[PDB]
């Protein structure tokens, strides 16, 4: 990330001194111990999941006593939540139900 | 370096995945409490945005002027230094100045009341400066630092320089040229 | 709409109208103030 000197407002760098690494000025004395650990994350876009899980996949979140599917009120039905763009997105759920005579796809 | 690199099917624990990486940049070298390790708190670098300058640390939406003048009345008693742009003439006549209808300023005035400020329902704002009254708004937000100052050249070649205040908040006053063309269109 | 707060009078002066600067630092943000900070000179041309 860019962070600049107070003094002049020059571009700091990254160097390492006697007892801390630094940020320091180029141009003038101004130098900032870092004393704790300091981050910056960039959460980049992963790849679509759409057509990862359609046709039979490998999904695993049902449990013991889960929910019925509201229109044919039986348990065949699979549901599954997952992050759509990076892991700061509210997970998004999503449900599937599978039956005799009967295919449809909800929300 | 080996290319066949082995795999299991095993599912990775979630905690696993958390308690590692934690371990990984959570140690610390803050022990020394010592004058070169130690860091100025008034003295922090900035991050760009100036509004948003603690990139370190110890552990917006818009005003409109409605809402600016209430804080200052009810809220915070405490004086502050507004800063705003008139129109480029004001409606008035320079008084004895010696002229051929030219722009009328500040400058040409003299002090007393000049005006009166109304604040309606709704938000409204008006400057009643005359007979006519310029609508008032927001400036642009600035935040960058801005210093009120004097300079007065008291001798010939020497003098007093003195900080007043700062100054934060813009309003802009425009006439209302709809009110002024609805009386008599064109 | 009513003027129902704030009726605000509007006055004038110009005790310090040759005299008065407005000084603005674009680098420096509004929270990180000279106060402090000795000054040791000040220039002008008029
Ligand atoms: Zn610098
Ligand atoms: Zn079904």
């Amino acid at each position: 990330m860019l962070l600049f000197c107070p003094g002049c407002g020059n571009g700091l760098i990254v160097e390492e001194g006697q007892r801390c690494h630094r940020f320091s000025c180029n141009t003038c004395p101004y130098v900032h111990n870092i004393t704790r650990k300091v981050t910056n994350r960039k959460y980049p876009k992963l790849k679509e999941v759409d057509d990862v899980l359609g046709g039979a996949a490998a999904w695993e979140n049902v449990d013991s006593t889960a929910e019925s599917c509201p229109k044919c009120e039986h348990p065949r039905a699979y549901f599954m939540q997952l992050q759509t763009r990076s892991a700061d997105e509210p997970m998004t759920t999503f449900y599937k139900c599978c039956n005799a005579q009967c295919g449809h796809r909800w929300r | 370096r080996p290319e066949v690199i082995q795999s299991h099917s095993i599912f990775e624990q979630g905690p696993a995945e958390m308690m590692k990486k934690k371990g990984n940049w959570d140690k610390t070298v803050d022990v020394s409490d010592m004058g070169p390790s130690h860091i100025i708190n008034i003295k922090k670098e900035k991050r760009e945005t100036d509004e948003e300058t603690k990139q370190i640390l110890r552990m917006l939406p818009k005003d409109v002027s409605v809402a600016e003048l209430l804080r200052e009345l009810s809220l915070t008693k405490e004086e502050e230094l507004l800063f705003l742009q008139l129109p480029d003439t004001l409606p008035g006549q320079p008084p004895t100045q010696d002229i051929a209808e030219n722009a009328c300023t500040l400058a040409d005035l003299t002090e007393g009341q000049v005006g009166k400020l109304l604040i309606r329902k709704s938000g409204r704002v008006q400057l009643l400066l005359g007979k006519v009254t310029l609508d008032v708004t927001m400036g642009t937000a600035c935040s960058f630092l801005q210093e009120l100052v004097s300079v007065g050249l008291g001798d010939s070649r020497t003098g007093e320089m003195t900080v007043l205040g700062h100054v934060k908040h813009k309003l802009v006053c425009s006439p209302d040229f709809e009110s002024l063309l609805d009386h008599k269109h064109r | 709409d009513d003027p129902v707060v704030q009726e605000i009078d509007v006055y004038l002066a110009k005790s310090l109208a040759e005299k008065l600067y407005l000084f603005q630092y674009p680098v420096r943000p509004a929270s990180m103030t000279y106060d402090d900070i000795p000054h040791l000179s000040a220039k002008i041309k008029p």
